[PDB]
């Protein structure tokens, strides 16, 4: 059981991006999926969280209007979208699966860097 | 809403010593909600201690966390090579999660 | 006459949305026909009924009756899927007598369909202001 | 006199927020006028009533009465919209007699509007400390 | 005959999913055999029962009876603690008499298994439309 | 004597946290003074009461009484405002007689304040082990 | 004999987990000793009791009795901490008579501890299959 994201990319500022990580090895609509930013020189922090079997998104208040994210049930992927890109966000973005009693993160995927 | 402080930032390595890093919250983060992760130099992180007491599957015998209240710690006894890379920590209380600063 | 896929156009606050309905048979117990929106879960779909009636030895008057309901569904936390929380109903009854001609019966329907678009009536429904 | 859009200025703990109201007709059942804030859902809006009364053969005194309520709504927990959790009513009643002149009736209103800004009274309401 | 792992193929709306069952003993209190899907929690698994009966001095007829239930779990609240939201049963009873031969008993089973795939019957179950 | 901002130091399991209190008047109905922590919502704050009493023709003994409660509140999942969950009460009553001198009254208070830090008593409260 | 920290090894489905217990005194009301796991909240910890008894003028038989319960927390709702959802009890009672020797009393304990690891019994408990 694993999940892989994407390759590296760059966009020129002002644009907007897609990111995705596809799941495999378990039934898709039964666990939450998160996203995590690691700016390389500093500590790493949390950004959003959604349940695929419904539509329920809770988000961090620092990045409240920055990111929107959806989930397609058939292809079993999860898309995340930024907007108004600048040189403030240039980092690796992880996605990890959890369930809920002791809230911790089971399975990390390999990261996707992003440069502006 | 909650801020972590990991009081060491750098450490030295000798294969016989006993080393220990601590962390401290800014309010009463409850027990059994907070964890420890170790990240390698160039890869994705992985779990080390869940709920501050017990261990994961691939964990060796000797690392043990402890602490009750608002100041917790991980104690390493008999450290060896290919062990220390980074050690973050994070907890969930209320709503937004927050991770540690980092140590090594 | 005969049931079919009744289509509808220019419905809404702006009058741009549409709505399509499908026939779902005639209940022979009480003559009540039915239409429905093509939904999945049978408690989250719009429906329209219509049922003419006939004079018995007790009532002595025809009675056409139309009902509309529109359920609203939202999904609360920690629940896998949608539920129903508020509904908005409707009701129209007619009471034509026995010797009535057809111009009168068309005239009542025409003035009701025209009066449901007057500014007084949309001031009454869409804003809940009493007529004063 | 006549209903209109009553506007209000310098309201709050600092006295910088404003509030505008709209007339919503006179209930002819019991003479109670109404004002309201221009909201969408009719259970999440502020409202103000006012209703003079007249002496019958039983009561023999005029009675002006003003009510204010302010619901507050917490945000969505799933996606289902805004709900009402707490309320904060108010009440003002006057009981002027028959032969009273108008200077007295203005004097009572003036000293009430002045006494709702004394330091004792805002110490009483805004901190819930009893007067001691 | 003898219990074994009953396997099943081509089940679903498309007819591509499969299902395997395991024997879980015979209750000697009332002769009811049982099958089950290999699940973990004993209230989140599909099960099938079957129980022949014999004529007493009261009933005088054989009676084969088959029950099927399928619970559906919601794991919204966390995997460790899922709560069954709703259920969906089934029932088949036969009432063969004493002097019946075996061609009749096979004929009833054959026409039932053929009639559960006619277009009228899947129009009735899968869409909840009454036969009209 | 006279109410003032009672400050406190070295309180906790380690003895490093502090706590400050503010006076909130004397209830003249039953002589019960009050102190409180400077909080916002009046059901999420710590409070301390104290009330001396006097001998009537029925009781014939002085009675000093001190109450402490500490509500701890955490937001529940549905809500958006923090709410009280559990409580933690306390109670101390004294029953000095009429002809008692002041050395005895100081001695009781001194040995109670010393005995609330013995190892037996913190073994009893902080671990809920019975004394055995 | 004497209470101490009872340690345990090779417990689980695999037999690799351990468990340590701490003594928490003897209740003198009914002779029931107690052990416990070193937890924080006193309703989220495992506990084991044991209580010998003596023949009165009514019962005339010894009676050793051991109870085990294991709560498991889950269901954190909101940000308040965890609460108990399930229980898992146990019970063992012995009923040795007066003139019994000690080889018999050891033999019963030995065959019970051996029979709780037979394949029939772990087929019965861990899978909930009835013995058939």
């Amino acid at each position: 059981v694993q999940l892989q994201q994407s390759g590296a990319e760059l966009v020129r500022p002002g644009a907007s991006v897609k990111l995705s990580c596809k799941a495999s090895g378990y039934t898709f609509t039964d666990y939450y999926i998160n996203w995590v930013k690691q700016r390389p020189g500093q500590g790493l922090e949390w950004i959003a969280r959604i349940y695929p079997g419904s539509g329920n998104t809770y988000y961090n208040e620092k990045f409240k209007g920055k990111a929107t994210l959806t989930a397609e049930k058939s292809s079993s992927t999860t898309y995340m979208r930024l907007n108004s890109l600048t040189s403030e966000d240039s980092a690796v973005y992880f996605c990890a699966r959890d369930d809920v009693y002791p809230f911790y993160f089971d399975y990390w995927g390999q990261g996707t860097t992003l440069t502006v | 809403q909650i801020v972590l402080t990991q009081s060491p930032a750098i450490m030295s390595a000798s294969p016989g010593e006993k080393v220990t890093m601590t962390c401290r919250a800014s309010s009463s983060v409850s027990s059994s909600y907070l964890h420890w992760y170790q990240q390698k130099s160039g890869a994705s992180p992985k779990l080390w201690i869940y709920s501050t007491s017990n261990l994961a599957s691939g964990v060796p015998a000797r690392f043990s966390g402890s602490g009750s209240g608002t100041s917790y710690s991980l104690t390493i006894s008999s450290v060896e090579a290919e062990d220390a890379a980074t050690y973050y920590c994070q907890q969930y209380s209320g709503y937004p999660y927050t991770f540690g600063g980092g140590t090594k | 006459a005969k049931l079919e896929t009744v289509t509808l156009g220019n419905i809404g606050k702006d009058g741009k949305q549409t709505l399509v309905l499908n026939p779902r048979g005639v209940n022979p117990t009480n003559g009540v026909a039915s239409l429905s929106q093509a939904g999945a879960v049978p408690a989250l779909e719009k429906r329209v009924t219509v049922s003419v009636s006939q004079p018995s030895r007790n009532r002595k008057n025809y009675k056409v009756q139309v009902k509309i309901q529109n359920p609203t569904a939202c999904t609360a936390n920690g629940s896998c899927d949608p539920s129903v929380t508020r509904q908005a109903y409707a009701d129209v009854t007619f009471s034509f007598t026995q010797y009535s001609t057809d111009e009168e019966r068309a005239f009542v329907r025409t003035e009701l369909a025209a009066l449901l678009a007057s500014p007084l009536l949309i001031d009454a429904i869409d804003q809940l202001n009493p007529a004063y």
